[PDB]
RNA sequence: ACUGAACUCCUCACACCCAAUUGGACCAAUCUAUCACCCUAUAGAAGAACUAAUGUUAGUAUAAGUAACAUGAAAACAUUCU
């Protein structure tokens, strides 16, 4: 809820887009088991995608590190600083693949209320409003009930 | 009658709290000059009050001595007297009281 | 810490200061008894729709009074003591329809009055008053400040109106604030006796304001309108007003001219700005009194 | 029962470089099971709360109610192990940083009411905690000024936004 | 130019200040005695020229410190924030003492000097402002005075009540500030060093380095005003309530030189007045006293 | 309501007041010093004071002995009243009992006051002295007597 | 003429607003079989889930620091007095 929660303005990492735009993505670390259920929709995830998908964005770098462990994660960092822990546990490849495919393409910038819908750091281009826009001006700036 | 309603932590905290239900800082304190202890003005030091009626409790107890017994009270004045000390001419013919020790520096 | 005026002084001092200060609102008082003298503020001559001063007096006690045609009535004794005007304000500044005299009474001690007050009474050159009060004059009435009151002020004849705070009853119950009948004594009557009734109809979820129920009786301000002035006694400065005056003995009361529709343009032959004794255009004699008044020391009365 | 408060005395910080505020001294101590009520014993520790140490002894000589030489004799205990155990130069120098009662544990009795009715009594118990922090007490905050109130007015109505614009 | 001179002799005082903190050996354990009414045979063991009767005081309570003004140090009147030098007996004098005589003198002569100090600075450069010195006054006399001499330019110039008002609130500012009166005892030479500028400080500093067998003087410095004293002074400026600058008067011998004496009169915060004795006692300030 | 009521109610009634003060003012005749709630040393001080005029009557009138019979209940005292107290306040026309306020009961957190008859035997109570003529505002206003003495 | 819905259109998405009742898709924790091995998997079982019964036990609040309760006096603490 709004109220109950915390909120951001619209921003991106460094005006991304303006020059070139940047992977915010950085780094990427899988966490699977040799055995055991949990970590099996992972296994094949490394079976297959996770070799082309690496080459496909040159930017991160990946890491998979094998160990024993009920729940699966991965570990996605951010060029800001942001760490996303996310657990895909029992999930087939197809699923794995959407959540690794929406970490890629996002920001570190944090899920919260995002106020406005556009941000602009040059809203005006004639000049903002202000009471003296369209008032009409006097004979020697003269007040009303003048004496002279 | 009965309360309707729980009052509230908030409502109860502002009754409690308030500056009327609060202890008031008095501000009539002072050192005693004779002891050095703390005394309210007004009222008399404590400590130099407890020295005072300690040194007359214990002449008391040899009013009791001497007099011997109840329904006994002189007809004349009376003196206290410590050691190395006599009545004067004026003291005399009236009733002394001895002791086993030096006069008090405060008791002249 | 709190000092009072006496903290730190010897015995040897003490008397020294208090008979200094004594001297000196002594000589505060010398100083003031010549207003005419001094130069003063021009002396308007009455004309109708015109208010003077009032004067500040002290409650002495109560005492009866014979009329010639036989009737008792009784009188209050008032005694003006070291009554003197404060501060005149203009109309403009006031913000009324009259101008205003500030009025002093009593003379108090300089050692218990607040720090403004007493450099206020130290511009003027008097010692402060215990009692302030304020008169609604018109222009042609205003007296320069440090000009002192005589009860000569007020002649026989003349009808005052008198107010003062009332006796303090405190806390007091339905049945002697508001006279409440109150319930039985017997017949059954469970523990009411004196308890207000029913408060209010059982309709409205409330109580109606300003209902009468017990509470903090007298002090407070209240007003006695037209009472005659019998007597003046000149030396010792006493007005006799007919009848009760609110509050107790040694009080300070406030007292003007009566204020009712059948006395509206009275003030005539009344000695207009103030009495003025210091003008010696006749030297009032000891006493003043109404014709109607039985003179101490005149023949018994005969109705033939 | 939890006894955080008496352990507090142990914490050991590293020594400090030269080029440092000299850090003030640090006493925590008090008294279990007083026989009192905690609610009682609060106004007692509200009026000294900030009050230095001669100060506060002070007050509390000449308040009449039965916790105050309770917390007397808990003051001087404080002030007398500052000086003796935690290096504090002079015993005057102190001032109450903080002063706190709490419920302490109770026992329950019975209440003889008439016909047969009766209710649960209960013997109230209290702790009382204090700290000492060694230097002059802290002078208290100005009440707000005219020009203070104005100052921040300023400031508030320059911080409107045209709202659900761009 | 004056504004560089103040700072001048601070620069002074704090170099001959550092100088003689610096000839003590480590620390030195002295051991002092209290000899006096309360608290007797109590001993505080004492840095040898650091301590003060001060820390002695806030060894045993703030009630001393509060209501403490002067030291006998064996028996001689010894400042509060004065360092001590050897083993002693020492006692704390107060205002309502039986024999207050030497509290009094201590306190006139901090008030002049604090009055002399606020004058100085009281008129704008274009004029010639001169302290000459305070003399001693018994407490009884009037009030206290510092001797001033004037610009010939103000030769026809009196103050007037206006005037005597900003003096007052000016003197008011000071104890407001709440300024130790920081004191340093030295060798004749390195006072003459501090005031060579003004030739009437120079012949009473000359003064008192003969009189005395050493050429010991006494240096009272009121946060930046150094001035030269005859005797011991009060702690802090605090402890005065009460200070109106009375009057200034001129002495009548005065075709050489014109002498401007300025009289005030001061209460301290222990014992203040009422507003209608305190009145009084200004009046009688407003007369010259001799 | 209760204006310029003098006497305050002390006991279970107002024969137990006077009992209550009775039984004070032996104490107080007796040992000649006595500690009580400050309410009843002051209610009991004025009726000691006025015992001392009656004694000060004398033996022979028949009036003095009769209240002095009721207001003393040991008997023994009668004599010390007639004989030794009477005697001593020779010159004083009035003030022979002084009274203070000393600190609170420990018990009962009551105001309590000592009253002691004058010139006793007894060590003297430490009493509120005024500060001395040396102090610096007592010098100041001695300077201020000077003055208007020598004006003229 | 304008304003004016969850009606209708628009960019995307779509099982996602009836009582009793009836049908269906999942699932917390626990134990067992076999896995797993920083807390899981597939099944088999079951005392398997509490915002409410003047529910039952324990703890702490509200009323509330409320109502209420209590020690004859002085003293040498011997004694005496009412
Ligand atoms: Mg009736
Ligand atoms: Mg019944
Ligand atoms: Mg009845
Ligand atoms: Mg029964
Ligand atoms: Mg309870
Ligand atoms: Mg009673
Ligand atoms: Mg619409
Ligand atoms: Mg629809
Ligand atoms: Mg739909
Ligand atoms: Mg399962
Ligand atoms: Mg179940
Ligand atoms: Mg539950
Ligand atoms: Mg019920
Ligand atoms: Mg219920
Ligand atoms: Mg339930
Ligand atoms: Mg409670
Ligand atoms: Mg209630
Ligand atoms: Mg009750
Ligand atoms: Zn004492």
């Amino acid at each position: 809820t709004a109220r109950g929660t915390p909120s951001r303005f619209l921003a991106s990492v460094l005006h991304n887009g303006l020059g070139r735009y940047v992977q915010q993505l950085q780094r990427l670390s899988f966490s699977v088991s040799r055995d055991g259920a949990s970590s099996r929709g992972a296994r094949e995830f490394v079976e297959r995608e996770v070799i082309d998908f690496a080459r496909r964005n040159p930017g991160v770098v990946i890491y998979v590190n094998s160990r024993p462990c009920c729940v699966p994660r991965v570990v996605a960092e951010y060029l800001n600083g942001a760490v996303r822990e996310e657990s895909i546990h029992c999930k087939s490849v197809e699923e794995i693949s959407t959540l690794v495919q929406k970490l890629a393409d996002q920001s570190g910038l944090d899920v919260i209320r995002i106020r406005k819908p556009f941000h602009t750091d040059n809203p005006s281009i004639q000049g903002q409003w202000h009471p003296f826009t369209n008032k009409p001006t006097t004979f020697r700036g003269l007040r009303p009930r003048e004496v002279q | 009658a009965a309360p309707k309603n729980r009052r509230t932590i908030e409502v109860n905290r502002c009754r409690r709290r308030n500056p009327q239900k609060l202890i008031k800082v008095k501000n009539n304190i002072d050192v005693c000059p004779e002891c050095g202890h703390l005394k309210q003005k007004h009222v008399l030091c404590a400590y130099c009050y407890e020295k005072v009626c300690k040194e007359t409790a214990e002449i008391r107890r040899q009013i009791g001595k001497q007099e011997g017994g109840p329904f006994k009270a002189p007809t004349i004045e009376t003196v206290v007297l410590y050691t190395g000390e006599t009545p004067s001419e004026q003291d005399q013919g009236k009733r002394i009281i001895e002791r086993d020790r030096k006069r008090p520096s405060w008791f002249t | 810490s709190g000092t009072w005026w006496d903290e730190h002084l010897s015995e040897e001092n003490v008397p020294f200061i208090k008979q200094l200060v004594s001297d000196e609102d002594k000589a505060q008082l010398a100083s003031k008894l010549c207003p005419l003298k001094d130069e003063p503020w021009p002396i308007h001559p009455w004309e109708p729709g015109s208010f003077r001063v009032g004067l500040i007096a002290l409650k002495l006690g109560m005492m009866p009074l014979w009329t010639k045609d036989g009737q008792k009535h009784v009188v209050t004794l008032l005694q003006v003591q070291d009554c003197h005007v404060l501060k005149y304000t203009s109309k403009e500044n006031c913000n009324g329809k009259m101008a205003t005299l500030s009025v002093g009474g009593k003379t108090v001690s300089r050692f218990r009055k607040a720090t403004s007050i007493l450099e206020f009474y130290r511009e003027l050159g008097l010692p402060p008053k215990q009692t302030v009060k304020i008169f609604n004059i018109t222009d042609n009435a205003a007296i320069k400040p440090g000009t002192p009151l005589y009860a000569a002020h007020f002649r026989p004849g003349q009808y005052v109106d008198v107010t003062a705070k009332t006796i303090g009853k405190g806390f007091q119950g339905v049945m002697k604030r508001w006279g409440f009948k109150g319930q039985p004594a017997t017949h059954g009557q469970t523990k009411t006796h004196r308890r207000p009734g029913a408060v209010a109809t059982g309709d409205i979820g409330r109580v109606w304001p300003g209902t009468k129920m017990p509470g903090k009786m007298g002090n407070i301000y209240r007003t006695e309108y037209g009472l005659k002035v019998w007597r003046i006694n000149t030396k010792h400065n006493i007005i006799y007003v007919n009848g009760s005056v609110p509050g107790h003995k040694n009080c300070l009361v406030k007292v003007k001219d009566s204020k009712l529709p059948a006395y509206k343009d009275l003030g005539k032959n009344l000695p207009f700005p103030t009495y003025f004794p210091d003008g010696d255009e006749e030297e009032l004699p000891e006493d003043l009194y109404d014709e109607n008044v039985c003179q101490p020391g005149a023949p018994s009365i005969t109705f033939a | 029962i939890s006894r955080k408060w008496e352990k507090k005395n142990k914490i050991v910080y590293p020594p400090q470089l030269p080029g440092e505020p000299r850090r003030p001294a640090e006493i925590y101590h008090c008294r279990r099971q007083i026989k009192y009520s905690k609610d009682k014993m609060w106004y007692l520790a509200k009026l000294i709360r900030g009050m230095s140490i001669d100060q506060a002894l002070a007050q509390l000589e000449f308040n009449d109610k039965k916790g105050a030489k309770i917390i007397k004799e808990v003051l001087l205990e404080a002030q007398d192990m500052a000086v003796r155990d935690h290096n504090v130069e002079f015993r005057s120098n102190l001032y109450i940083a903080e002063s706190t009662s709490g419920r302490g544990q109770c026992l329950k009795r019975i209440r003889y009411h008439g016909r047969g009715r009766f209710g649960i009594m209960e013997k109230v118990y209290c702790h009382y905690f204090v700290k000492l922090v060694e230097g002059p007490p802290p002078p208290p905050e100005p009440p707000k000024t005219a020009v203070a109130h104005a100052k921040e007015y300023i400031q508030q109505l320059r911080s409107r936004t045209i709202v659900h614009t761009l | 130019s004056p504004t560089e001179l103040t700072e001048m002799r601070n620069d002074l005082f704090n170099k001959e200040k550092a100088r003689q903190l610096s000839l003590t050996p480590r620390t030195e354990k002295i051991e002092v005695k209290h000899v006096g009414k309360t608290d007797p045979g109590t001993v505080f063991v004492m840095n040898k020229n650091i301590s003060t009767p001060y820390s002695c005081a806030m060894h045993l309570s703030e009630w001393y410190c509060r209501k403490s003004i002067l030291a006998l140090v064996d028996g001689q009147p010894w400042d509060m924030y004065k360092p001590l030098t050897k083993s002693c007996e020492i006692k704390f004098l107060t205002f309502k003492d039986c024999d207050p005589g030497e509290v009094n003198k201590a306190y006139w002569r901090s008030c002049a000097m604090m009055m002399g100090c606020v004058i100085e600075r009281a008129f704008k450069d274009e004029y010639m402002v001169n302290l000459v010195r305070a003399p001693e006054v018994p407490v009884i006399s009037g009030a206290f005075c510092y001797d001033v001499v004037l610009d010939s330019k103000l030769d026809e110039w009196m103050p007037t009540k206006e005037n005597l008002r900003s003096f007052t609130k000016d003197a008011h500012a000071l104890i407001y500030k709440d300024l130790p009166f920081e004191t340093l005892e030295v060798e004749a030479k390195v006072a003459l060093e501090i005031f060579q500028h003004s030739k009437y400080k120079v012949d009473f500093i000359e003064e008192k380095a003969s009189q005395n067998p050493e050429r010991i003087v006494k240096l009272h410095r009121i946060g930046d005003f150094i001035d030269v004293s005859e005797g011991p002074l009060i702690p802090r400026t605090s402890i005065c309530f009460q200070y109106e600058v009375s009057a200034v008067h001129n002495l009548q011998p005065t075709q050489p030189s014109l002498i401007r004496r300025f009289q005030g009169v001061s209460l301290p915060v222990h014992l203040r007045a009422h507003f209608t004795i305190w009145d009084k006692l200004l009046e009688r300030s407003r007369k010259m006293v001799t | 309501i209760s204006h310029g009521r003098v006497f305050r109610r002390m006991g279970l009634g107002p024969e137990s007041r006077i009992h209550l003060l009775r039984n004070l003012l032996t104490g107080l005749v007796r040992h000649e010093r006595i500690e009580a709630p400050w309410a009843r040393v002051d209610e009991m001080r004025g009726y000691a004071e006025k015992l001392i005029d009656y004694g000060k009557l004398g033996d022979t009138n028949e009036r003095a002995m009769r209240m002095a019979d009721f207001w003393l209940t040991e008997k023994d005292l009668i004599p010390k009243l007639f004989q030794v107290l009477a005697p001593r306040y020779k010159d004083q026309t009035g003030g022979y009992t002084r009274m203070l306020q000393i600190p609170n009961r420990s018990l009962d957190r009551a105001k309590m006051a000592v009253i002691e008859y004058k010139g006793n035997c007894l060590p003297p109570l430490p009493l509120p002295r005024r500060d001395s003529h040396l102090t610096l505002l007592n010098q100041l206003l001695q300077g201020l007597r000077q003055d208007l003495r020598q004006s003229q």
